[PDB]
């Protein structure tokens, strides 16, 4: 199985400033073949970036993804308190599925 | 991706259109040909060819095995494909035998259709530019009639066998024979030049058809429909034929299961490429045969329909007048000819290779036993020259005529999608097909995909049959030959080699399996692990 | 695509069986892929298993492959996982998610059930 892994598994923040997260795969994946997910504290995950671009409908463009190969990351253009969550990548190139350790703001 | 092209679309851009294309066009009256043109592209022309390639890439097979694994009741359809690529690869390559001929007379200090001071002309030979200063001949016609051709009168009178037409032949079947026994394919540095060569030299003679004096008639001829003209079954036919026989529909997925394996890799949007870049090259290519059509309907004040032949040599006709009026003659022709020697010859290696990969798969036992392997191939190419030898003769141009709308063509084509659709759509079933198809690629075809198959290419296929059977007329050589009864019925019968493909080995199956006749239809409905 | 609903969640001994259900509404069950995912106490989310729209293609993860099925109704519009032996391991909460495309991923996911072993 391709061990996904996030190195920043917490961040602390200062709201209103840019927060960059991401994550590593021990085998390369399409750039199609990864998505993010958002979980709220104590909450189901949602989608929120599919195909590495493509935001999702509930999130608006204040987010923002990039990446190829074996790297992945995330960008935030300025994180509020409603930012707060966990967030989560996962590859589809091949089974067996797998998600990463997670990154998680801690303000 | 550009690699994507270079390595797929040179199997499919051809011959069929730069030459077949415009001819049908032309016979068709213009303008009217490319409303059903364009509903039978996007109704049918992509989605089955996505089709096409999925099948091929189900099995990792041609169409010898892959439908064993969806429906062996309907396994008749690999047969059908065979028996169409074997007689596409007769009569296809005597267009390049025409176009070496035409290549080796090229190597005159003058172009000998640029006049007619020469023994084989007629009398009724006038110059163009002096036509216009009774019942007069233009020289580029009536050579492409009597040196290249010596067309006899009719199909009843094959004559004599020309032996420089049958030396050609030999030349470039000898070519695709040492081609496809020792391995040779466009994987160097090499293909770069293969691949752009002939864009650049359709380039150039697009840019001097526009230039030339009354092209605007020529573009308004192409453009401006008819129609009445729609009421035509024949345009229909035409239009839905060309479609098929341009993205090798029924044909590609005994060569799309190999050249189409790659992973990763968009189908859809490969597929979409390739649909969009065939269309784009032949509806650019028409642009360039209707303006020297145009030019030369101004020259001879004559009317566009009028002009040249409605038949195979329209390409034969008008480009080797657009190289006339080019500086340095000569060298333009050459530069012509072997582009459309490149263009022809890698999709009959491509078609040549699908077919014997298709039949040694039919005998793996005995073919593929050891040194058989070239063989066969010898023996393929030796079959296919004496069958095409009858096409070079005197009478030889009316029965290449009855194979382009028969053999390869018309209501066969027509048949074979819509059993393929139709199987696929309802039989083995579009809700698995869709799964299948996602578990391959990673996503659903979508509704487009699924409704075409479904029901636009099933419906268009059976209403175009019914259309033509109810409206038929007979089949003609250019606007006044009529085929004898005779004729008809060989090519009928060169249909009908494709066509009953299904039947009988529905038939033969039906038969070859135990029990109650209920039982053997569900045993042979259900699909193969 | 509006409503998914879990449901089945109950505390067992370990080594036995439970059967979990996942109810849809609100768009094509019959049409759509599904998959289930698994969140740990530790908030760390693995994957089970993914069934196919038509179910004849099914995938499971190389921890619960042996031990795990997963199974559809179209009927009802209800997916079903059933585990034949969890592990001390295999305590979580378990989500069912819409996978239908792999280009676009999960984007419903289910209200979610746990489940304890001691
Ligand atoms: O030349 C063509 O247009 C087609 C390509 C593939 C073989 N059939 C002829
Ligand atoms: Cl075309």
């Amino acid at each position: 199985e391709n061990v996904l892994t996030q190195s920043p598994a917490i961040m602390s923040t200062s709201p209103g400033e840019k927060v960059t997260m991401t994550c590593r795969a021990s085998s390369s994946v399409g750039s199609s073949y990864l998505h993010w997910y958002q979980q709220k504290s104590g909450a189901s995950p949602k989608l929120w970036i599919y195909s590495t671009s493509n935001l999702a409908s509930g999130v608006p463009a204040r987010f923002s993804g990039s990446g190829s190969g074996t790297s992945y990351s995330l960008t935030i253009s300025s994180v509020e308190a409603e930012d707060a969550a966990t967030y989560y990548c996962q590859q589809f190139s091949g089974y067996p599925l797998t998600f990463g350790s997670g990154t998680k703001l801690e303000m | 991706k550009i690699d994507f092209v270079l390595s797929v679309a040179g199997g499919f851009v051809g011959l069929g259109n730069v030459w077949r294309f415009p001819y049908l066009c032309y016979k068709n009256g213009g303008g009217a040909f490319l409303i059903p043109y364009f509903i039978f592209l996007f109704g049918s022309g992509l989605p089955v060819f996505f089709l096409e390639i999925i099948i091929g890439q189900y099995t990792s097979e041609g169409g010898i095995t892959c439908w064993e694994k969806i429906c062996p009741l309907f396994s008749g359809i690999g047969y059908a494909s065979v028996v169409i690529v074997s007689l596409l690869n007769v009569y296809y390559i005597v267009i390049l035998a025409w176009a070496t001929y035409y290549l080796f007379q090229s190597f005159q200090k003058e172009l000998p259709w640029a006049h007619c001071n020469h023994s084989w002309n007629t009398p009724h030979c006038m110059e163009d530019t002096m036509r216009k200063n009774t019942n007069f001949t233009s020289p580029v016609i009536e050579f492409w009639e009597r040196n290249v051709l010596s067309l006899s009168p009719g199909i009843d009178h094959p004559g004599s066998l020309k032996w420089d037409l049958a030396l050609c032949l030999l030349l470039v079947w000898l070519v695709c024979f040492f081609c496809i026994w020792k391995g040779v394919r466009s994987t160097g540095k090499v293909v770069y030049f293969t691949a752009t060569f002939p864009f650049a030299m359709l380039l150039v003679l697009l840019v001097r058809g526009l230039t030339l004096p009354g092209a605007g008639a020529g573009i308004k001829f192409y453009l401006y429909p008819d129609i009445t003209r729609l009421e035509d079954p024949q345009v229909w036919i035409d239009a839905g034929t060309q479609i098929f026989f341009s993205y090798a529909i029924c044909l590609g997925a005994m060569t799309s299961l190999g050249s189409y394996n790659k992973y990763h890799n968009n189908v859809y949007r490969d597929c979409m490429l390739l649909g969009c870049l065939n269309s784009g090259t032949s509806f650019v290519s028409g642009f360039a045969i209707f303006s020297i059509l145009g030019f030369m309907a101004q020259e001879q004040g004559v009317d566009i329909a009028d002009v040249a032949e409605s038949g195979p040599g329209l390409a034969f006709i008008a480009y080797p007048k657009a190289v006339t009026m080019m500086p340095l003659p000569t060298f333009w022709s050459i530069l012509f000819f072997i582009m459309l020697l490149l263009l022809g010859l890698d999709s009959q290696f491509v078609e040549v290779e699908g077919q014997i990969t298709s039949l040694v798969d039919l005998y793996p036992s005995f073919l593929r036993k050891g040194y058989r392997r070239e063989i066969f191939i010898a023996f393929v190419c030796s079959i296919s020259y004496l069958l095409g030898l009858t096409m070079v003769t005197e009478g030889g141009m009316y029965v290449f005529q009855l194979f382009d709308y028969y053999a390869a063509s018309g209501v066969c084509l027509l048949w074979v999608a819509f059993f393929e659709c139709f199987v696929i759509a309802w039989i083995y079933g579009g809700n698995r097909f869709s799964e299948d198809i996602r578990d391959m690629i990673g996503f659903p075809p979508g509704p487009w995909m699924k409704y075409s198959w479904a029901v636009i290419t099933p419906v268009l296929c059976v209403g175009c049959f019914i259309f033509s059977l109810v409206k038929y007329v007979p089949l003609t050589y250019n606007k006044t030959y009529v085929y004898p009864n005779w004729a008809i019925g060989l090519g009928w019968s060169l249909a009908l080699s494709s066509m009953l493909c299904v039947p009988l080995v529905i038939v033969i199956r039906l038969c070859q399996t135990e029990g109650p006749f209920l039982v053997r239809v569900k045993y042979l409905l259900t699909p193969r692990e | 695509e509006v409503q998914l609903v879990e449901s089945g969640g109950g505390l067992v001994k370990p080594g036995g069986s439970l059967k979990l259900s996942c109810a849809a509404s609100g768009f094509t069950f019959s049409s759509y892929a599904m998959s289930w995912v698994r969140q740990s106490p530790e908030k760390r989310l693995e994957w089970v298993a993914e069934i196919s729209s038509g179910g004849r293609y099914i995938y499971y993860s190389d921890t619960v492959t042996g031990r795990f099925t997963i199974s559809r109704d179209n009927a009802r519009n209800i997916l079903h996982l059933e585990m034949s032996s969890l592990r001390s391991e295999d305590t979580a909460m378990y989500y069912c998610a819409r996978g239908e495309v792999r280009q676009r991923g999960f984007d419903y996911w289910g209200q979610g059930t746990t489940l304890t072993v001691s």
